[PDB]
């Protein structure tokens, strides 16, 4: 789908999603086409029509580069987004690790980013269920105990995860809070069950 | 009683005409309000079919 240059293999995402146009049913969309062939002067004509419209798209379809969630091999590639819906992940030839290469997961593994059961609310457990509650109470608590457990047993009491799903910046200050802030050497990643040795 | 023609107006302040000015709206859009109420439910039609985005991206490129 990506090194196709036409049409011909292309990800079912974009279809109906990129143009202005593409949304009407093929019922409809159909003899559009054939009125239009049959129209037709000439194909600089219509072409300049369909480049004005491709100019358009520019307002709805954001191209962003990022850098693949999933594994280490570091591939690199445009994400095309019409608001929250992402149409495909476009790999540039000038991705320094993979170039136009990706695999199912960075190519077409992006649902969850959407996913009905993400959290966007802090938690607090309440019993035998958790509580939504705001972002202030979930930090304030975070605050209370860390304090109270520091002050009562001490700054190594405390154990810290990094996320190598994380940036560099996000491990970074996890373990600036780790041990500039609590003050213990607690810190680790998941690189701990995987290349150590 | 005696003759007088003086005659001390009533403050009518800046932000009491404000009220009033735009109370003023308000009433023309309650009078008016099946007329806006239709108007905006062809504007959602405008927005769902291709019409609305189409427009915003034809001036905004
Ligand atoms: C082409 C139809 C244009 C309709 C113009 C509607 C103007 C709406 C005025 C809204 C006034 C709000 C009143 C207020 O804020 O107190
Ligand atoms: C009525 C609600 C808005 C629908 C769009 C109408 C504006 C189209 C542009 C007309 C102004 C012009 O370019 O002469
Ligand atoms: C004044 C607002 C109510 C009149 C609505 C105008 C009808 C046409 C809307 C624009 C359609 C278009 O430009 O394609
Ligand atoms: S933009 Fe035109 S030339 Fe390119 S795939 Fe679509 S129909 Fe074919
Ligand atoms: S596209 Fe596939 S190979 Fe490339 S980084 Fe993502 S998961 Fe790894
Ligand atoms: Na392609």
């Amino acid at each position: 789908s990506t090194v196709c240059p036409c049409n011909a293999m292309m990800e079912k995402g974009m279809e109906g999603e990129a143009g202005y146009l593409t949304g009407i049913n093929n019922e409809t969309l159909r003899p559009m086409i054939e009125i239009t062939k049959g129209v037709e002067t000439g194909y600089g004509s219509i072409l300049a029509i369909s480049d004005m419209e491709s100019a358009m798209r520019d307002e709805r379809i954001k191209k962003t580069k990022t850098v693949c969630t999933y594994c280490g091999v570091g591939c690199s590639f445009d994400v095309w987004t019409k608001g929250r819906d992402i149409l495909k992940v476009e790999p540039q030839e000038e991705a320094p690790a993979n170039g136009i290469s990706t695999c199912v997961k960075g190519k077409f593994g992006w649902d969850f980013v959407n996913s009905e059961e993400r959290l966007t609310k802090p938690l607090i457990r309440e019993g035998d269920h958790f509580r939504e509650a705001e972002w202030e109470e979930a930090l304030l608590l975070i605050a209370s105990k860390f304090t109270e457990l520091k002050e009562a047993f001490g700054p190594d009491s405390l154990a810290f995860i990094t996320s190598s799903k994380c940036t560099n910046e996000e491990s970074y200050l996890m373990q600036k809070l780790a041990r500039g802030v609590i003050g213990t050497n607690n810190v680790d990643n998941c690189s701990r069950y995987c290349q150590s040795p | 009683a005696k003759a007088i023609k003086r005659i001390q107006k009533i403050e009518v302040t800046e932000e009491d005409q404000r009220k009033r000015d735009l109370r003023e709206i308000e009433d023309a859009l309650i009078d008016h309000k099946e007329a806006i109420l239709e108007t905006l439910h062809m504007l959602g039609h405008m927005n769902e079919r291709g019409v609305l985005p189409l427009l915003r991206g034809l001036f905004g490129q």
